[PDB]
RNA sequence: AUGGAGAGUUUGAUCCUGGCUCAGGAUGAACGCUGGCGGCGUGCCUAAUACAUGCAAGUCGAGCGAACGGACGAGAAGCUUGCUUCUCUGAUGUUAGCGGCGGACGGGUGAGUAACACGUGGAUAACCUACCUAUAAGACUGGGAUAACUUCGGGAAACCGGAGCUAAUACCGGAUAAUAUUUUGAACCGCAUGGUUCAAAAGUGAAAGACGGUCUUGCUGUCACUUAUAGAUGGAUCCGCGCUGCAUUAGCUAGUUGGUAAGGUAACGGCUUACCAAGGCAACGAUGCAUAGCCGACCUGAGAGGGUGAUCGGCCACACUGGAACUGAGACACGGUCCAGACUCCUACGGGAGGCAGCAGUAGGGAAUCUUCCGCAAUGGGCGAAAGCCUGACGGAGCAACGCCGCGUGAGUGAUGAAGGUCUUCGGAUCGUAAAACUCUGUUAUUAGGGAAGAACAUAUGUGUAAGUAACUGUGCACAUCUUGACGGUACCUAAUCAGAAAGCCACGGCUAACUACGUGCCAGCAGCCGCGGUAAUACGUAGGUGGCAAGCGUUAUCCGGAAUUAUUGGGCGUAAAGCGCGCGUAGGCGGUUUUUUAAGUCUGAUGUGAAAGCCCACGGCUCAACCGUGGAGGGUCAUUGGAAACUGGA
């Protein structure tokens, strides 16, 4: 094993935690709002933006794909 | 750079001894204390003592195995000849003796397990004396004998130590004590008459009663140990770690360096009567002799060898003089007591391990590409015991005799060899220990197993009457018709004499175009045999009268008349069957004489004579081969393992009637 | 026009047919014999067999805390003012750790793969792209942790946990910003689907500081950071055509083929799922089996063709076997992670570790293929502002007649045909101008001196100039100076000495250049074919001589040739091998005459491309040559486009 590849074990590791807690949140959150356009409420429009706050800061943490992000998007504010 | 160590102060020394006298507890303990401000492998292993670089070989004990330490002595300067206190002076210790004489290898005895009942110092002494016929002095003394012994007296300095415990250390440097004074005096008195028996100005400083220096007394001491005139007896227990710093000692200042030995002489490959001396100097050309070749399963194939003249750095060209061929030395390294450490060079007098040759074997001599010496390689005995070898699975002979040659390129000792007349392989060792190793060895480490048993004997033939015979051969009744006749005697020819064709044809009745034909056919039924399928010899044919068709005669015909007058003259003659018999020289003490020719006689052999040689006796006898099966272990059993044969075959004789109807009876069925 | 040779052998003899054999070239060759040197190349083709050991991937202190360290130089006199502590200052420096980038390149191998893998030509209005470049706009305001470190506990080791504390160019909240997303309107345009631009709004997150200059903490240089749009680079997908043997493999297919909807992806798409339908492929060879990386090229051939796919370059695939995802611009990752499997190793028996198809090397297999070498000086790459570090890439050296090319092993005179060998017709012939002897040279070799280029630089130091500045330091560019070589004191040059150290292999019956004597006597042996050998052997072995080559020469293996012996070029079927025993007839192949039309084939012009290296032609540089370099020409059954209509095809 390389010193650098160890490194890069560690540093992965710390990587993957963050990713992933984050993009369970955006992906929460997108759950959320879909739900919330898919049966009108009064939290619909507050839900949609946040839904979209976190896929455009997941898209830029690049988490997901700028494309990806689009997609979310699109359905979205459409449904909304 | 420089070497660690000069000539002066390097040591090659070998551990020799009978069986069991503690080979390996001394080199371990010697690894040990050179090692401190132990497993022993490889063959030989460098440490370091006061200064000294020592490389140890530990040889075997065992009479199979006299092939290492013929090996080994061949490149080693110095010997420890170790006794057991109780016994003294053993078979093998005697072997490894006149091996080392042989080579003119410098020795110290060592009295090794003193702590053991019955331990003797004097009576080992005694036995150097008497049977080895040695120049062997003590010069130290026990202070205590068995759970006694507890100091040692060096008597050069008159200096008495004192062990407080097994451990080896605490060692009490004290005066001799008043009680054993005397006696110290006395063995000092007879060390110093010893080596003036072989030193003149020591002798005339003697007698002239004035006191013997320390100095001089060593230098007197080291001289006449180089000079092989002279071996120090030291004592010890290795076990109990008791006297092997005295005897590490004594190796430094008896035992000579590679400048103190004798040269070596060596032939140039181009000129083989030219004589090359090569000293041990590190600016002369590199020479080199591999006596060791082994597998490491990290390192790959080791060459061991010991280099005499000259240095050469790892990673170069040699050339192999021996071969005539060129050896890339990539990596040399040498073994210590824990390790195996990488050293970039080599010099004069030190013995190494290359990795890298390849079709090296030992007795090679590796010297300079440009240099083209050869030294002085090793003779190793002739095989002893022979057995008849062969695998259990026809499917695994090219295994065997794979392995059979990586094993004759081990040992030299053991050797292989296809028989034409039985078309069986015969393996040859030094005795049955030895190659019942080797059969095992084969077995597991080359995965073929094999089955030994005693090699078939080739017998032979022949006409004990005369007679005179005729045969004919007629085959006129279908198609072409061929005729033949002749008449022939046949007569019991003078043993040895082998056949013999006489053509006492009158008048032309056998045309001479057919009588070469009628010998072919004699010949060739002859070598058919007529009793058993065993050729047939010493026989006089003489073809004394014929008769031909002057179309039908040809060349078959003749040759099948031939064949019917021999079918009938075995018919007429009482033919009977005949065995090798080998002159059989036994040497042996006199006091065996009586036992080996009682087994002499019962091996259905005849005891030709006796003749006194040397301080032994030799007994000449021929036995029959077949009975000579496995006649080294009963020698060896009838003499202590002091008794040695040679064994050439020497003449036919006939075979008993009851073994003779057993072989016809096994043949036919 | 640049280019094409045949011979032996079936018979008493002949012509024909027909196979066999030989003369040529080639090689990653192997073996036998032999062996002087130099230059340039090439060197595990077998076991994608297993691997000891060393090295092949780090770097950044000008991102960050901490630790070690201790100049310059403080204080008391031990009365030692030269040695001394801690109460300091502590600079030049070094590091384990967090963090950034790089570990996806470079290097190895050809196992798998018959497939859009590869080659060629196209398309993407179905796509992605860190570092680099250009332009524009920004870099605002706050916060919580954690490594390191200290402490406690458990371990043979691998190393593990509990508690406490601290940084950042690490992480996160908030603010403003969009060509990105939703909706509305408009303009233009296109290869269905749609593309480009403009105008309104709604949802909406980005960022960071480090080292300096001026010092007015205001301005500001370099580097670094964020968003958007372009360029470049790199990657992805699709399509026409081409690219292999077998029918003693004829049926295959059920997410299979299409549609609808959704999910998913950089992206279109049965890519996946639910529903509906029964479609899809196939004698123009589906499916199955076997084998195989493909190409540029290489060998051969007059060509057409045939064979091959080492070295070098491109593309692909793989990294003990199989699956998977993580991080990341990029991987489903040779020297990363997880799981399973096989195998191996260490252990204190509690438990741990590994993957040379990287460079050397070991064992094994094999007829057979090298050093566990030196250096980053050159080129290239990673990191860094830079010096610099790393780089088994690479540059070199070592070994091997393995190949090609070059030069040696002497030259002139030398009849007096010296000795001696072999033959003899006993005269003589031949080895033979060969030798001897006289004269000459030193390529080579030995000795002693001189000794390159490859080296550009970078950095550092001076100026000059250009953008910006309020002005500097800095940045770009230009001109100068110090320094930088593993190879290596090697190539090469000079001076002296000696013909002195340096020739072997095969063949000599015909093919096929080269003949005699002895020994043997169908024996020993030779042999590619025909054959030779039983007393006169140019064929067996030796000797002399001769022939061909020559540091090589022979043998074996394999490919093309000769072979028109699979015949398109360029053969045949009465009797030599070959007409189905003969009809009826399907697909396919082929098809009478004239007129008009189309332009699929056919012919012709232009444009793009067919990488580099290679082959051929020319020139230049190594003293020559091989070799190296530079231009040209060539190479498509290639694509787009414009023309002609006789022939084939269509109407
Ligand atoms: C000095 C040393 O190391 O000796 C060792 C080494 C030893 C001589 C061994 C006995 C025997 O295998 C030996 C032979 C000749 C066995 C045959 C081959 O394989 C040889 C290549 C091998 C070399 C040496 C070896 C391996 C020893 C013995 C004897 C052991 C005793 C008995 C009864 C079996 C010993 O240890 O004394
Ligand atoms: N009593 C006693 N026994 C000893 C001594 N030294 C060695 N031994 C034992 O004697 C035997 C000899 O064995 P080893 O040392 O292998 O000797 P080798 O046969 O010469 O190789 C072993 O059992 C040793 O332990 C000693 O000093 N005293
Ligand atoms: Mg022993
Ligand atoms: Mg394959
Ligand atoms: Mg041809
Ligand atoms: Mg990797
Ligand atoms: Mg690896
Ligand atoms: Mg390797
Ligand atoms: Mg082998
Ligand atoms: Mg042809
Ligand atoms: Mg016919
Ligand atoms: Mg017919
Ligand atoms: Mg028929
Ligand atoms: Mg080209």
């Amino acid at each position: 094993n390389i010193k650098s590849a160890i490194k890069r074990v560690k540093t992965t590791e710390k990587a993957e935690a963050r990713n992933i807690s984050q993009k369970s949140a955006m992906r929460t959150a997108v759950k959320n709002a879909k739900t919330a356009v898919s049966n009108n409420a009064d939290n619909k429009n507050e839900l949609v933006s946040l839904a979209v706050k976190l896929v455009d800061k997941a898209a830029q943490s690049n988490l997901i794909h700028s494309n990806k992000a689009d997609r979310i998007k699109s359905q979205l504010m459409t449904a909304n | 750079m420089a070497r660690e160590f000069s000539l002066e102060k390097t040591r090659n020394i070998g551990i020799m001894a009978h069986i069991d006298a503690g080979k390996t507890t001394t080199t371990e303990r010697i690894l040990y204390y050179t090692g401190r401000i132990i497993t022993i492998t490889s063959a030989a292993t460098t440490a370091a003592w006061e200064g000294h670089r020592v490389n140890i070989i530990d040889t075997p004990g065992h009479v199979d195995f006299t092939v290492e330490v013929e090996r080994s002595l061949r490149v080693l300067d110095g010997a420890v000849t170790v006794l057991d206190a109780q016994s003294g002076v053993e078979p093998q210790t005697e072997t490894v003796w006149r091996q080392a004489t042989t080579y003119g290898v410098p020795r110290i005895v060592f009295v090794n397990k003193m702590d053991k009942l019955g331990a003797n110092f004097e009576y080992s002494v005694s036995t150097l004396h008497d049977r080895l016929q040695a120049n062997a002095a003590p010069i130290q003394l026990p202070i205590g004998a068995e759970d006694e012994f507890e100091a040692i007296i060096d008597l050069v300095e008159m200096k008495c130590f004192k062990y407080t415990n097994d451990l080896g250390t605490e060692i009490e440097e004290i005066e001799i004590p008043e009680d054993h004074l005397d006696r110290a005096e006395e063995a000092r008195a007879s060390l110093i008459e010893a080596v003036a028996e072989t030193s003149d100005e020591l002798m005339e400083k003697y007698l002239g009663d004035e006191e013997i220096s320390v100095s001089e007394l060593k230098e007197a001491i080291r001289q006449a140990t180089t000079n092989v005139e002279f071996y120090p007896v030291l004592c010890g227990t290795a076990f109990k770690n008791k006297g092997v710093q005295l005897m590490l000692d004594a190796v430094i200042d008896y035992l000579p360096s590679p400048l103190d030995v004798k040269p070596i002489i060596g032939h140039r490959a181009s000129n083989p009567e030219e004589e090359v001396i090569a000293k041990a100097d590190d600016s002369a050309e590199f020479a080199a002799l591999a006596f060791k070749v082994m597998t490491d399963p990290y390192v790959g194939k080791l060459t061991f060898f010991r280099v005499y003249s000259g240095t050469m750095t790892s990673g170069s060209y040699v050339k192999n003089s021996t071969k005539g061929k060129r050896e890339r030395v990539g990596r040399l390294l040498q073994m210590h007591a824990n390790s195996r450490q990488e050293i970039d060079t080599v010099y004069s007098g030190d013995i190494a391990a290359a990795v890298g040759l390849k079709d090296t074997g030992t007795g090679d001599t590796l010297c300079g590409e440009k240099n083209d010496i050869i030294l002085e390689s090793m003779e190793f005995p002739e095989p002893v015991i022979h057995l008849s070898v062969e695998p259990k699975s026809k499917a695994d002979q090219d295994k065997m005799t794979q392995a059979l040659v990586k094993l004759q390129e081990e040992d030299p000792t053991f050797h292989a060899h296809t028989d034409e007349e039985t078309g069986q392989v015969i393996i040859g060792g030094m005795g049955e220990l030895h190659l019942d190793i080797l059969v095992d060895r084969m077995k597991k480490e080359f995965n073929v197993e094999c089955n030994v048993g005693a090699p078939m004997v080739s017998y032979r033939e022949t006409f004990k009457s005369s007679a005179q015979v005729q045969g004919k051969f007629s085959r006129q009744s279908g198609g072409r018709g061929q005729y033949g006749d002749v008449h022939i005697e046949f007569t019991p020819n003078e043993t040895g004499a082998g056949f013999e064709f006489e053509n006492a044809i009158v008048g032309g009745v056998v045309p001479r175009e057919y009588i070469p034909s009628v010998e072919a056919g004699l010949k060739d039924a002859m070598e058919n045999g007529v009793l058993a399928g065993y050729p047939l010899i010493d026989v006089k044919a003489k073809l004394y009268d014929g008769s031909y068709h002057d179309v039908d005669s040809s060349e078959m015909a003749f040759k099948i008349a031939a064949s019917l007058a021999l079918k009938e003259a075995a018919k007429k003659c009482d033919p009977v069957i005949l065995e090798p018999m080998m002159k059989v020289t036994i040497e042996m003490p006199e006091e065996y004489m009586g036992d080996i020719m009682g087994d002499v006689t019962s091996r259905r052999g005849r005891v030709d004579g006796m003749e006194p040689r040397g301080n032994a006796q030799v007994v000449n006898a021929y036995v029959p081969l077949s009975e000579m099966f496995g006649y080294a272990t009963s020698l060896r059993s009838n003499t202590q393992g002091r008794g040695t044969y040679t064994m050439y075959f020497d003449h036919y004789a006939e075979v008993p009637k009851s073994i003779a109807e057993d072989i016809i009876k096994k043949n036919k069925g």
